[PDB]
C-alpha cells in the first residue's frame, strides 16, 4: 500500500503558523470576482499536516539534483500552492503529468500558484467545475476544501 | 498526446510497429551505426 504518513502539525507549532500565514496573507481578488473559486478575503484553516513519504522524496530530490546540474547548479526550488480534484491520489501516489489537462493555456502540465485563491479556484476543477458535491456551489462556505502547500523544482523557467 | 496515457509508459502503433516514449531517459543510444543505403542490382 501507500508509504504516506500524514504528520498533524499543532496550531501552536511556527511550521502550522507559516504555512498558515502564507496561505492567508496570499489571498488577492480575483479578474472573475470570485466566480470559480467564490466569494472571500480569508480561510478557516482546519487542518496542517506533513505529508511524509520516502519513495516519493527520494523521486523528488534526484530529479532536482538533474535539473539543478543543468541550470548552473541551481534547482530554482519554491515553496507554490496546488490545487485540483485529485488532492487524496497525489498525497499518496505523487503528482503524475499524464492526467494533466491539455486544455490549459501553458498545455499538459501540473499547475502551482504564490497566490492561495488561485489554487482554490482548481479545487473542485477548472473554472471551480460545479462547486461542491454535495450543494453544487463554487462559493460554498460549508464544505471542506484540500490545497497542497509543495516544495516545486522550476529549474530554467520559460515566460509566457 | 503529450504524455503516455495514464498507467502506461509508451505508446505502440501500427499505421508496420513503431514505439514512442515521452521521456527521453526511457531510452538508451547503445550503438551507433554509420551506414547507407545499397543500390539493388
Ligand atoms: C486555467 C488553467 O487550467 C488548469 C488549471 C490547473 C490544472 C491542473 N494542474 N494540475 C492538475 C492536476 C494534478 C494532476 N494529476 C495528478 O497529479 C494525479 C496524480 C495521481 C493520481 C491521479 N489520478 C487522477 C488524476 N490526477 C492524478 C492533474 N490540474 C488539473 C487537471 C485536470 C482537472 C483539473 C485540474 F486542476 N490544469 C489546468
Ligand atoms: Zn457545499
Amino acid at each position: 500500500g501507500s508509504g504516506t504518513i500524514l504528520i498533524d502539525l499543532s496550531p501552536d507549532d511556527k511550521e502550522f503558523q507559516s504555512v498558515e500565514e502564507e496561505m492567508q496573507s496570499t489571498v488577492r481578488e480575483h479578474r472573475d470576482g470570485g466566480h470559480a473559486g467564490g466569494i472571500f478575503n480569508r480561510y478557516n484553516i482546519l487542518k496542517i499536516q506533513k505529508v511524509c513519504n520516502k519513495k516519493l522524496w527520494e523521486r523528488y530530490t534526484h530529479r532536482r539534483k538533474e535539473v539543478s546540474e543543468e541550470n548552473h547548479n541551481h534547482a530554482n526550488e519554491r515553496m507554490l500552492f496546488h490545487g485540483s480534484p485529485f488532492v487524496n491520489a497525489i498525497i499518496h501516489k505523487g503528482f503524475d503529468e499524464r492526467h494533466a489537462y491539455i486544455g490549459g493555456m501553458f498545455g499538459a502540465g501540473i499547475y502551482f500558484a504564490e497566490n492561495s485563491s488561485k489554487s482554490n479556484q482548481y479545487v473542485y476543477g477548472i473554472g471551480g467545475g460545479t462547486g461542491c458535491p454535495v450543494h453544487k456551489d463554487r462559493s460554498c462556505y460549508i464544505c471542506h476544501r484540500q490545497l497542497l502547500f509543495c516544495r516545486v523544482t522550476l529549474g530554467k523557467s520559460f515566460l509566457q | 498526446m503529450a504524455h503516455s496515457p495514464p498507467g502506461h509508459h509508451s505508446v505502440t502503433g501500427r499505421p508496420l510497429a513503431e514505439y514512442v516514449i515521452y521521456r527521453g531517459e526511457q531510452a538508451y543510444p547503445e550503438y551507433l551505426i554509420t551506414y547507407q543505403i545499397m543500390r539493388p542490382e
